[PDB]
């Protein structure tokens, strides 16, 4: 998955 | 696993010159929120690395505009127009959409200079190491310029792949130029099984490859 | 705005490393805060670690994680890593950056500590084998004479080489240290007038701190 941003 | 490569790998620049340096990403980093998490960042030695660009074409607060990025989707561009010294060390463009982030293995911008020789030094083991089992071969090419040398040792006339350990310098700040010592490690009864021991040095200021040797009972 | 890491410099493979992150100039319970830590091996590329945010989430490099505990110490402005069963893989200098997200104009790594020093090795103190390099047992004189000096198997880092005791300070090359197995080694050129030597004595001296030893090396002829 992808980076947590918000 | 999203891999960026950069290009090129190293850089020459004479000081007030421009400079590009891609960086592609294995695979589209346009996080699901819309933004493109490419970051640019400079490293130099000893330094810990720090931030120039972010999110593609923005310069970090602190950046002089001389540097800008550009690119979209997989691939990305840095330009610095008149190169200073301070802008002298390595660049890691980064993706931080996908996990795990990843960084480039980093270009190294360095200084352009006139080409130079290198002045090669042979060095016949020590009795001390001798006395004492081993028995290596040390060779010192020092102050040349390009930086892209290659040595090969060779006994009684034959080449030798095996044993051969080198160190190069960083660029010199003050000549700009680069050194490598280049050092075979043997055995103390390898090395008396022959007698001449030659180092050898292709270098792109010469079309003849630079040589040194000896004798082992001279 | 600084940070700080600090942790034990050499581990033996399988021990445990836990490193220390003090911080300040931000806090670590502010909305969208967050530290993580990067590490990056001697003359190559920086890799990501672990991250935590200030809601206590976290995140792994998937292919340690499991190796990897990250954790926070908001009071104390403070982030540790452990990292469980090193190996020689793990030799690398470790940072901690800070990223803050939830607005993408401050979603960078903007911040990073001065790095701290990791080597993961079996190897024991040991000293180094000092040999004086003298020029080609016959050669031809002269105008510069160019003597060496090689310092053979030891550990830890660092050594320390000087040519007549500082003095002698240029015209002095001397290369990174490299692996052989589980030792380094490195040597050092010196350059002088052919007038200044053999007439007046050079000298090596090696210092390596760790095994606590000090060792001159004179180069005479032959």
């Amino acid at each position: 998955a992808e980076f947590r941003h918000d | 696993d999203v891999l960026m490569t950069q290009t090129p790998l190293s850089l020459p620049v004479s000081l007030g010159d421009q400079a590009s340096i891609s960086c592609r990403s294995s695979q589209n980093i346009v996080h699901s929120n819309g933004n493109t998490y490419l970051e640019w960042y400079l490293q130099k030695p000893g330094q810990s690395p720090k931030l120039l660009i972010y999110k593609v074409s923005n310069r970090f607060s602190g950046v002089p505009d001389r540097f800008s990025g550009s690119g979209s989707g997989t691939d990305f561009t840095l330009k610095i127009s008149r190169v200073e010294a301070e802008d002298l060390g390595v660049y890691y463009c980064f993706q931080g959409s996908h996990v795990p982030l990843t960084f480039g293995a980093g270009t190294k911008l360095e200084l352009k200079r006139a080409d130079a020789a290198p002045t090669v030094s042979i060095f016949p083991p020590s009795s001390e190491q001798l006395t004492s089992g081993g028995a290596s071969v040390v060779c010192f090419l020092n102050n040349f310029y390009p930086k892209d040398i290659n040595v090969k040792w060779k006994i009684d006339g034959s080449e030798r792949q095996n044993g051969v350990l080198n160190s190069w310098t960083d660029q010199d700040s003050k000549d700009s130029t680069y050194s490598m010592s280049s050092t075979l490690t043997l055995t103390k009864d390898e090395y008396e099984r022959h007698n001449s021991y030659t180092c050898e040095a292709t270098h792109k200021t010469s079309t003849s490859p630079i040589v040194k040797s000896f004798n082992r009972n001279e | 705005v600084t940070l700080k890491e600090s942790g034990p410099g050499i581990l033996q493979p399988s021990q445990t490393l836990s490193l220390t992150c003090s911080f300040s100039g931000f806090s670590l319970s502010t909305n969208g805060m967050g530290v993580s830590w990067i590490r990056q091996p001697s003359g190559k590329g920086l890799e990501w670690l672990a991250h935590i945010y200030w809601d206590e989430d976290k995140r792994y490099n998937p292919s340690l994680k499991s190796r990897l505990t990250i954790s926070k110490d908001t009071s104390n402005n403070q982030v540790f890593l452990k990292i469980t069963n090193v190996d020689t893989a793990d030799t690398a200098t470790y940072y901690c950056a800070r990223r803050r997200i939830i607005y993408d104009v401050e979603d960078y790594f903007d911040y990073w500590g001065q790095g701290t020093t990791l080597t993961v090795s079996s190897a024991k103190t040991t000293p180094p084998s000092v040999y004086p390099l003298a020029p080609g047992s016959a050669a031809q004189t002269n105008s510069m004479v160019t003597l060496g000096c090689l310092v053979k198997g030891y550990f830890p880092e660092p050594v320390t080489v000087t040519w007549n005791s500082g003095s002698l300070s240029s015209g002095v090359h001397t290369f990174p240290a490299v692996l052989q197995s589980d030792l380094y080694t490195l040597s050092s050129s010196v350059t002088v007038p052919s007038s200044t030597w053999p007439s007046e004595t050079v000298t090596c001296n090696v210092a390596h701190p760790a095994s606590s030893t000090k060792v001159d090396k004179k180069i005479v002829p032959r």
